[PDB]
């Protein structure tokens, strides 16, 4: 009673989503008798499908699995830069970074890896074949979906930046020279044939068939760079999870190619050393702290942070709880240190 | 980007975050594949010292290179309490999923605040650079004040992320709450 806000409450399984329609795509799929990773790859196929705007085939990301029996894992299905990409390649003749390559060119785009993520995730973590989790994102995109005020929203908004620029893209997702409004309906007729296919033939559609072909053609009539080869070589990685401990609590997350895990252990580990719970939600001393740790965990992330394939992170030091002390011990709870007197920590004593 | 979490009857948990990194990407659909392309190569470091879409800075580690992953800040996360998968968390935001991610961590656990009431709570966040100390909305006008006299330079912007969170009672009933930030979202179960 003493709560403004409350929880929705479950007694045996539970899905948290952006999106109505694919929260309850997982819903269906756990009470079908999916397990946890069975309802979270129908989420992302469904999401792929109804939310445009993030949920992808193209594109890519991270999972976090923890079995009921403990064993905690990372899934790593980032995109991989093409095989042709080079160090310089953003920048403009004068040696100045150019965000419009970056952001709307055909060279911003790095090899997918969701389809390989998620297979890889299933196929090991799961127990329904991938047709089955990908039928419902496969309806959604055959028979559609009504627009709602999120998409709409983000159609008018973002979309209109990018969407109508596109030939193949502004014949989905735009009409009467508009975009798609809310009330309308979305039929997407070429995704679900991809979906089809993916279903029926696994990931190797995505990276070897059809659609491996579609988008190596899209890239070479552009000016891109990803490569049928590219396609072929991707691989989703299965990564030991960055961890720490907070007042006696374990705290799992990514590790690189993501920074998450890393700094938000880091930061954990620096706010350890304070009485937070004194100081209380949204009070000027806990966010001083908190922002202050954020300060050295944000500047080491400019420097020792890259994917642990092509560099070494010094993960150990920066997770190390002597160096949050060090760094804890820095903080004047009345008054802030510029950025400009804050540099990358020196790691050295602490790994 | 987007985040999405998962509990099933027998207590396994999957937290996931994907993206195309900005909204819809690069907006190019992959030929006749219905596919939109990500613009995931912006967190690489284009130049040393140079700032991404973000704000964020790198150097040699996070640079452009054949076959690399640019670094992320994604953070798809599970708490552990005594022994037990306790909150399972995470959210879209760029450079500001970490900080958000955090302060879910923080309010749950030093702040004994339950799922929907940390998620609702008000977010702060500083990466360094730009050196600003971002607000959203919701902060007492007597509290950013002391901030400003502390030294901060308090930045009012738009909200930040779109958590998606479960939370495990000790008796194995599951507590969930969306964001207030993201309409049309949903957290439900059986
Ligand atoms: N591309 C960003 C996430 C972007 C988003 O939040 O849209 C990253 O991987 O850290
Ligand atoms: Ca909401």
């Amino acid at each position: 009673e003493e709560d403004v806000f409350h929880p929705v409450r479950a007694k045996q399984g539970m899905v948290a989503s952006v999106d109505a329609t694919a929260t309850q795509v997982g819903v269906d799929i756990l009470k079908e008798g999916g397990n946890a990773v069975d309802a979270a790859v129908a989420v992302g196929y469904a999401l792929a499908v109804t939310h445009p705007q993030a949920g992808n085939l193209g594109g890519g990301g991270f999972m976090l699995i923890r079995s009921k029996n403990g064993n905690t894992t990372a899934i790593d299905f980032r995109e991989m830069a093409p095989a042709k990409a080079t160090r310089d390649m953003f920048l403009d003749d004068q040696g100045n970074p150019d965000s419009k390559k970056s952001l709307t060119s055909h060279l911003a785009s790095g090899t997918p890896g969701t389809v390989a993520g998620f297979s890889l995730a299933l196929d090991k973590y799961g127990t329904m074949p991938l047709n089955k989790v990908v039928q419902p994102a496969f309806k959604l995109a055959r028979d559609g979906f009504i627009v709602n005020d999120a998409l709409a929203d983000d159609l008018k908004t973002y979309g209109s930046e990018v969407l109508p620029n596109h030939e193949n893209s502004k014949a989905i997702f735009w009409k009467e020279g508009e975009p798609l409004k809310k009330g309308d309906t979305l039929v997407q007729a070429n995704l679900a044939k991809s979906l089809e296919m993916i279903a029926e033939n696994g990931p190797d559609e995505f990276y070897k068939g059809t659609i491996a072909e579609q988008i190596a053609q899209e890239m070479q009539k552009n000016g891109g760079l990803i490569t049928k080869e590219d396609l072929a070589a991707y691989k989703a990685v299965e990564r030991t999870p960055i961890s720490g401990d907070y007042r006696g609590y374990q705290v799992y997350s990514m590790p690189p190619p993501s920074s998450g895990g890393i700094h938000i252990v880091q930061i954990l580990n620096i706010l350890e050393n304070f009485d937070m719970k004194k100081y209380g939600f949204g009070s000027a001393d806990a966010m001083q702290i908190m922002a202050e740790a954020e300060k050295y965990a944000y500047a080491d992330r400019s420097e020792y942070l890259g994917d642990p394939d092509f560099v070494k992170v010094p993960w150990q030091a920066l997770t190390n709880k002597a160096y949050a002390k060090s760094i804890a011990d820095q903080i004047d709870i009345n008054k802030a240190k510029p950025s400009s007197e804050i540099r990358p920590g020196k790691l050295a004593p602490y790994e | 980007t987007t985040h999405y979490s998962v509990v099933d009857k027998d207590g396994n948990a999957v937290a996931v975050t994907y993206t195309l990194n900005t909204t819809f990407g690069t907006g190019i659909v992959a030929g006749e594949s219905g596919i939109l392309l990500n613009n995931q190569m912006d967190d690489f470091s284009a130049k040393p010292g140079v700032p991404n879409v973000y704000g964020l800075v790198g150097g040699d580690a996070n640079a452009v290179g054949p076959n690399k992953r640019p670094l992320s800040s994604m953070s798809p996360t599970i708490v552990v309490k005594d022994g037990k998968t306790w909150l399972v968390t995470g959210s879209p935001g760029g450079s500001r999923i970490i900080t958000t991610v955090l302060q879910m961590v923080v309010n749950s656990i030093d702040y004994g605040l339950n799922v929907a009431e940390a998620t609702n709570a008000p977010r702060f966040h500083h990466q360094w650079l730009p050196d600003e100390l971002r607000v959203e909305k919701g902060f007492s006008p007597d509290t950013l004040k002391l901030l400003e006299a502390k030294g901060q330079k308090v930045a009012l912007k738009e909200a930040m992320g779109s958590t998606q969170s479960i939370m495990v009672g000790p008796d194995g009933e599951l507590y969930g709450a969306s964001d207030p930030r993201s309409v049309d979202d949903l957290t439900a179960g059986y």
